[PDB]
């Protein structure tokens, strides 16, 4: 490998990979001091989770069985972007509809705080979380009041929903970010009937993000070294298959908004045709990993002994 | 293990009886590989004898297959019925080593089957022992074999075993350093695009600076 | 690889000229190998272009405007005669040598491909020889044929690198 993958590690220096995982001080008192969150409303739209933080909240929410349970999260926010970094567990007792954190809550989530500030820990809650045990991921009533009650105050706030029963019949995970709209602000104008078929009853009083989960190097190492069942499933993952379906989806969400910018250009100020291109090149760069994953395979297993 | 119990029983016994033990084995289901029983006193001294044509008989079992005993019948001994089934399963073993897609020609010709219907009842009987795994294909005439036990051995097909490996281990490292290669060079492509993107913006405020009194 | 050698060698002294008119063995030699090339229109301005003066002085190049009139018509059973009717000297006989296996080998390709079904007469028309073919085929290309009728059966018989060039320039 000599110099060409000696540089492309480094252990001694942070990947590209850790770089997430450094807060810097000083850049989250300018972004906090600015406020951009208060002359947009649609700002953040992206919840990147980290894998400790997705394994501790999904184990807490299975922890319970039929009842609910809540927490906090950790993190802090990167332009568009709210990082979670960690997660913790809140004593709280709760029914299989209704948990209230009456008085041994509020007192554990400063000790912990203060507690965790002792070892190193530079991160501040940057959300709440709660399980709802059969019946989906949405925002309820009484969430959407909490919702705005910590969202009018504390102005960074994102509201993770779990779901353990699902995420055990399915298979995979059930969760989802959502956001709030302020009291009685912004009123924008087949798709309601599902809509409240599966959002309550407030769905336009409150919005979903988009959640994606990261990991650092050497959590990366150690899943893929923890098992022999996570590099055979590499080499036959056979990706265009598993999500053929998916892809055919963001064509077609794709010819919607290449139709909309041709709208727009031939005459708010959003610039379509850029994040129309932007999603045309995801999407097809998916293609082609997933092509060079396939080549890859039959060069190293097809053309093996003539 | 069932091979290991007549292993035993053959430790010690030499001549008629030995060989009576032979053909115990050749007929006891479930016994397809005669590895451990090949390196016996059998071999040390039983080419000469009128027992040595038991120990040729052994030794088509383990490296030869049915064709091989149709040239040499005359030498061989008679085998009972029981024996041969044991001999067309191995044929079909072999042929699926060596290719994956059996042709039916070539298993009527081998084993010697006139019946197409009679063939594929031997197939299937040997799928049962587990021996090969597959499906059959009656519209193109094909034996798909998905798997296959591994044969014998001797002391002359090990080299190709390090052949066929050793040639998989400069595949994968063919693979490694393109990967790399090409690694390297999309890193190079972004940092030269991303160049020339923060020349141009330095360009174009150096002259906006200088007019703005 | 050796004929290309030759080709491009005759291509560029027609161009340099005294005064604008080579040698009359250069102009015949560039007809006969635009007829082997299949490029007719360029045959076709080529005779267009050489003066009339030395058009009628050399009778050679005359005759090889006759034949390139019949290939131009597609004419399989009529080039076949005129590419006899006059006589090549040994300095330009070895081209149409070739020019005429290459016309044998065209129409055996499109009767394979445009024919189902040809008369014998037909066909030994556009492969040139109603000599020998019509007992030999029978036996060795394995084309069933059928007498009194005559018909003929015709019968038919590193990407990484690509890859990683796509996402380079889609994700830049």
């Amino acid at each position: 490998a000599q110099k060409t993958w000696e540089l492309a590690n480094n252990m001694q220096e942070a990947q590209s990979i850790d770089e997430i995982y450094k807060y810097d001080k000083k850049q989250q008192q300018e972004i906090l001091a600015a406020k951009p969150w208060t002359k947009d409303h649609h700002y953040f739209k992206y919840c990147k989770i980290s894998a400790l933080a997705l394994l501790k909240m999904v184990m807490h929410a299975r922890s319970g069985g039929n009842l609910a349970v809540m927490g906090l999260m950790l993190g802090k926010v990167d332009g568009e972007t709210m990082i979670i970094m960690d997660s913790f567990a809140l004593p709280v007792e709760g029914t299989e509809t209704r948990v209230n954190a009456q008085a041994a809550a509020y007192e554990y989530m400063a000790a912990y705080i203060e507690n965790a500030k002792q070892v190193g820990r530079l991160e501040n809650a940057i959300g709440w979380y709660h399980s709802h045990p059969g019946y989906g991921c949405w925002l309820s009533g009484i969430n959407v009041s909490t919702q705005m009650l910590n969202q009018q105050f504390q102005e960074p706030f994102v509201a993770v929903v779990i779901d353990p029963t699902r995420t055990i019949s399915a298979g995979k995970v059930n969760l989802g970010a959502f956001r709030t709209y302020p009291k009685g602000y912004k009123p924008p104008d087949t798709i309601p009937l599902n809509k409240i078929e599966d959002f309550g009853v407030h769905c336009k009083q409150y919005y979903a993000l988009e959640v994606s989960y990261f990991k650092s190097s050497l959590d990366r190492k150690l899943l893929e070294l923890l098992w022999n069942k996570y590099w055979v499933n590499t080499l036959s993952s056979s990706s265009l298959l598993t999500n053929a379906d998916y892809t055919t989806g963001q064509v077609f969400d794709l010819s919607e908004k290449l139709e909309q910018s041709e709208a727009q250009l031939g005459r708010k100020s959003e610039d379509k045709l850029a994040k129309a291109t932007r999603d045309s090149c995801k999407t097809t760069i998916e293609a082609i990993h997933g092509l060079m994953s396939q080549v890859i395979k039959d060069k190293l297993f097809n053309q093996i002994n003539i | 293990n069932l091979l290991e119990q007549f292993i035993l029983l053959a430790k010690g016994t030499s001549g008629s009886a030995l060989t009576a033990l032979i053909s115990q084995v050749l007929e006891a289901p479930g016994v397809y590989v005669f590895g451990e029983l090949l390196e016996l006193a059998n071999v040390q001294e039983l080419a000469e004898g009128a027992n040595a044509a038991y120990l040729q008989l052994l030794n088509l079992f383990a490296y030869g297959t049915y064709p091989d005993y149709i040239a040499n019948k005359e030498s061989l001994p008679e085998l009972s019925t029981a024996q041969q089934n044991k001999l067309k399963h191995l044929t079909i073993v072999s042929l699926a080593s060596r290719m994956k897609c059996i042709p039916y020609s070539v298993l009527l010709k081998d084993l010697e089957m006139r019946n197409l219907r009679e063939l594929e009842d031997l197939i299937i009987e040997a799928v049962y022992t587990d021996i090969i795994q597959g499906k059959l294909d009656q519209r193109n005439q094909l034996l798909e074999v998905d798997f296959c036990i591994g044969r014998d051995i001797r002391k002359k097909d090990i080299n190709n075993i390090v052949k066929t490996l050793h040639e998989w281990c400069d595949g994968c490292e063919a693979v490694l350093l393109g990967i790399e290669q090409q690694v390297l060079r999309a890193n190079q492509y972004k940092e030269n695009h991303n160049r020339t993107q923060q020349q141009v913006e330095a360009e174009v405020t150096n002259i906006k600076k200088t007019l703005k009194a | 690889f050796s004929f290309k050698k030759l080709l491009d060698q005759c291509e560029n002294q027609e161009l340099e000229a005294p005064g604008g008119i080579a040698t009359p063995p250069v102009y015949g030699q560039l007809l006969a190998l635009y007829l082997l090339h299949n490029d007719m229109n360029n045959a076709r301005y080529l005779w267009k272009r050489i003066p009339p003066a030395i058009k009628s002085a050399n009778s050679e190049l005359g005759g090889i405007w006759s034949v390139g009139q019949r290939i131009w018509q597609r004419d399989f059973p009529g080039i076949y005669t005129t590419i006899n009717a006059h006589q090549w000297s040994e300095t330009v006989q070895p081209i149409m040598e070739a020019l005429r296996d290459a016309t044998r080998r065209r129409a055996f390709a499109l009767v394979s491909q445009a024919y189902t079904s040809i008369i014998a007469d037909d066909f030994a028309a556009f492969v040139g020889l109603p000599v020998e073919e019509a007992v030999k085929g029978i036996l060795e290309q394995g084309w069933q044929a059928d007498s009194t009728t005559r018909m003929v059966l015709p019968r038919k018989p590193q990407q990484l690198a690509r890859l990683t060039d796509y996402v380079a320039f889609l994700e830049n």
